[PDB]
Order: C-alpha cells, then structure tokens, then sequence
C-alpha cells in the first residue's frame, strides 16, 4: 500500500507531545466516561514543544487531524480499556491570532481558523453517517468502510470484478457507524 | 380487558438477568414476555381464545431516564423514560395487522403476513399462479389495529434561561389510544427507534437520521 | 411431529433380532472397510426368529426397509466409528418363495418378491442423486434434505411464507447425497 510521511511524522510527534509536555494524561483519564468524547489541548503547548510541529499541523490541518485522532486512541487505549467501537476527537483552544469573516479566502481551505461572530439560529440534534456499510444486490457481496464525507455518497464500484454494479445497493444501519450533529 | 402491567422493580428483584438485558432488548424481550403471559392466562381460563388471541406486556415503574434535551446516539434501539407536555393527536388510525392479499390474475387470497412496523409487506409470488404481482388488500378478512401518533414538548417550567424547549413524536397502539389529551403533561416508557424506512435523509443535504420513540404506557 | 407405529415396532424389533439371533455382529465388523456398505441376512433366521417380524416386512417391505437401514446404522455407529456420511443397506436371501415373471401384477407392488431370469444387456456404472440440497434464486434462502426417488425433483415450494417460489433453484453437487447406481 501507499503511505504518506507527514501523516506519520506528525503522529510521531503529537505522540511524543502527548507523552512528555502531564495534563492530558489527566483528561485521558476523565475520557473514560460515556458522555465523553473530546481531548481539549492547548495550542502554546504546541508552540512551546515544537515550532516545527505547530507549523505543520496549522498549514495541514485537515490532512492531518484524522491521524491525530488515531493516535489519541492508541494513547487512550493502552492506557486504559475501552470498547474499539467509541471514537475520539481532538480540540485546540489558544490560538494567538484571529481572521475576520471577510479574511475569510479560498487560499484558506483546509487550515485552522479561529473567527469571531454571533449566533443567530440553532437547529436541533441528530445522529449522521460516518463510513457506511453496503451490500450489492446483484451479487449479494458486501462492502465495508466507505466514507461518507459530506453527502450520502454509494460505493463508487462492486470489489467484484465481474459484477461491476455502481447503481443498486442496500444499507445496514445496524454496522453502521455515527456522530452527533447540530447546525448553527 | 387485554393489556398487563408489570413493575421493574419487582422483575428485578426476582429475575435480575431479564432486568439487566431489558434496556438494551426491548423488542425480543417484551415479545417473549407477551407469550408467557398468553400461555399463563389461557391457562387461567380457556375462553379468551374466542376473545382475545394476544396480550400485551407494559413496564410501569423505571429508575427515571434523562430529559428530551439528553437523547443522543447512545440511546438508540434502547429503553427509555421520558417526561412531558402534549400538543397535539393525530385521532385514531386503522394500522394494518395479518394482512390478506388477492391476487389480481386469479382469485387467490394469499395467506396472512405479519406487519412489521419497520417496513411494508411486499408478498413475492403468486403460490399458484407464480405470477410477480400487482397484488391488493382483502379488505373484509384482513384484521386491524388501533394507532395514534403524538408530538411531546417539555414543560415550560423546566427549561433553563437562555434556551429554548424541544420536542420530540411518540407513537401508541392498542389499549394506548386516546389516553392522552391535548394540552396534558405525561409520562413515557418507550422505546429510542431509528430502523423506519425514510429515517435517512438522502434527497439532499448532510446524511441525517430522524428518531421516533414507540411508547408502551403512559402515566399521567 | 407424526410418527409411524409399524415402522417403530419393526426398528425394534429388527435390533432385537440383530442384537439376539452371532453371524450379524461378524459381518458389521467386515462392514469397516470403505468398500462394503450392505449387510447380509438370512431370511429363514427371521422366520425363526419371530414370523409376525417376518409377514410384516414381507407385507410392508418397501414401507419397512428405510427404518431397517437406520437401525443397522445405529448398530454399527455402537459397535464401532463410523463417519456419519456413510449408509448402510439390509439384503435377503433365503426367500421360500418363487415367483413367475408373469405372475408379478399391481397387487404385489411395494412388496419383497424374488424371480427368475436370463441377463441380457448391462449398462456402465453412475453416481446418483438420493436426497438434494436446493438454493433459492429469489429470496437465498436453503433447502435441505429434498427426497429424490425416482425422478429429478425440486422443493415442492420455498419454505419462506412470503417468498413462495417453485420455479427457480440452484443445486450444490458438494453437499448433495449420492449412491452407485447401474441398469440391466
Ligand atoms: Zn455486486
Ligand atoms: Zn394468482
Ligand atoms: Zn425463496
């Protein structure tokens, strides 16, 4: 397979910082309960460990974030046992610039912001899809793991090779996987 | 009458396993509960199966389950508790139960099938004719059920400054209708539902689920 | 489920005779060997035997013999280890009785006879289907255990209430039945 190098240097160093910067060795171990989901790490922490990594992770954020969500589930989960089916995410607080709504360019996609503004709606809460489950109703294989990205989005092609079907399929909710969502 | 209450309290301390696995089983287990049930009440007396061919199983007391605001993913295909004020009733519905099919080539009628409140019936095939379809309702030999949908709001009382009051739909069947009136504050034990057919939102937008509670009794 | 008086009785019946009357006990240990699948028995020792035994299999052989085949089955599983996939058969031989060919007439059909004759032509040697394993096209579902007899038969209907299908099926040759079988 193919793997990508600032994928695995910046999981190597967002380990290194959550091991020796211990704070988050304390959230961790309040990331126990079921209401809890999110590790809440502080952006001068960052700065202080390592410019180099700041940098990084500022200018491939969105690239990156998924694997640092990896390796706070390989922290949480040697130290301490929880089920493989919950999820965790992680959050960044002290950032020491901001960007006005308008500042806001096309050259910016994929990188970390902080903005300011005021809420005017809030709409109520629902479950989402995160990588769904199919299975093909011509050759009944099924297919694990697609992403869902941002629409409901099929398997592109049937892993069969000779079936090749694109257009019919059907969805187990039941292995299925969710997150929460709410829009503003 | 056809409807049986049950306290959890009491089937905890006797039977703690069926406690335990109740929350996370409502389905299986509240149907395995109806049979016992039948079983011991057709043993008491022999007549009913010329009334009443089933009974229902309800849970009275609960250890109290969060508000409206809590129900999140965790609480799916769950049981749960829940407090209210009603709003609105839809009146009372015929729902479908073992329902008779004639076949529109010849004349059969298709034996009885039972509804699912998940997904409609789609008989297969003709068992004499084989043909594919299309296939309608027997109307005077197919058996009906009562069903009545509400929409629950919180009590204006309980909500904190700065937010506002949401609401949630629940549904009743059998004995349950018409036991609410508008405008009343009750109380739920039901079940946090998602396997409906057109939960998901596919048309357009984000994938969003919507959620129903399907209710088994009610406490004024 | 409904069960069959005279079909028990002759089960037990038949081990007694098995178990009782030992020449039997001799040849199920020749009936080791992959090669041999029948077992041998003297009519006359029947006769000997108990005669109600043998005028019911005598007037009720083809009804009988499937329960006489499990019975040797069940003895020859206790005398020794057996895979579950092989069968057994019963043979006679010592009938009292001749019949002329001409003589053979619909009353006598389903019963054990024995007669006379000059071979004339044989045909080669083929596998044979006993009891079938069925797919359903339709709605996947698996049917087991159809009984063949005498001609290529498919499940009657599909055991799924909805489905109801009893035209569509595929065959799986590997978990089928078979037996050796010859013309002459
Ligand atoms: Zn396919
Ligand atoms: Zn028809
Ligand atoms: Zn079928």
């Amino acid at each position: 397979e193919v793997r990508d190098e600032v994928a695995e240097k910046c999981q190597k160093l967002f380990l290194d910082f959550l091991e020796e910067f211990i704070k988050y060795l304390q959230l961790a171990e309040e990331l126990i309960r079921p209401e809890r989901n999110t590790l809440v790490v502080s952006f001068v922490d960052l700065e202080q460990f390592n410019q180099q990594l700041s940098t990084t992770i500022q200018e491939e954020f969105y690239r990156v974030y998924p694997y640092l969500c990896r390796a706070l589930k390989t922290f949480v989960k040697d130290r301490k046992e929880i089920p493989l089916a919950k999820d965790f995410y992680v959050a960044f607080q002290d950032l020491p610039t901001r960007h006005k709504i308008r500042e806001l360019t096309s050259s910016r996609i994929g990188l970390l912001t902080r903005i300011s503004g005021q809420v005017v709606r809030t709409h109520p809460v629902h479950p989402e899809l995160v990588s769904g489950t199919f299975l093909c109703l011509d050759c009944q294989t099924v297919i694990r793991d697609v992403e869902q990205q941002f629409k409901y989005t099929q398997p592109n092609i049937c892993r069969n090779p000779v079936c090749a079907n694109r257009r019919r399929f059907l969805l187990d909710t039941n292995k299925s996987r969710f997150v929460d969502f709410q829009k503003v | 009458r056809e409807s049986l209450v049950v306290n959890y309290e009491d089937l905890a301390a006797r039977e703690h396993v069926l406690a335990y696995f109740l929350p996370e089983a409502p389905a299986e287990l509240l149907q395995i509960f109806d049979e016992a049930a039948l079983e011991v009440v057709l043993a008491m007396y022999p007549k009913y199966d010329r009334i009443t061919n089933h009974i229902h199983v309800r849970i009275s007391h609960l250890p109290l389950v969060e508000e409206l605001r809590s129900l999140r993913q965790l609480h799916l295909n769950q049981l749960i508790r829940t407090s209210g004020v009603v709003t609105s009733c839809t009146g009372v519905l015929p729902q479908l139960s073992m329902v008779k099919y004639n076949c529109n080539k010849c004349n059969f009628v298709l034996g009885p099938f039972c509804q699912s409140q998940n997904q409609e019936v789609k008989p297969g095939s003709c068992p004499e004719c084989q043909s594919a379809g299309p296939f309608e309702v027997n109307m005077e030999e197919t058996i009906y059920q009562n069903y009545q949908r509400i929409r629950i709001q919180e009590s204006p009382g309980k909500v904190a400054a700065g937010r506002l009051p949401r609401s949630k739909d629940a549904i009743l069947l059998a004995d349950l209708v018409d036991s609410c009136k508008p405008g009343d504050e009750i109380e739920l034990t039901g079940i946090y539902h998602n396997n409906y057919d057109g939960s998901l939102n596919t048309a357009n937008g984000f994938p969003v689920f919507a959620t129903v509670i399907l209710a088994n009794h009610v406490a004024k």
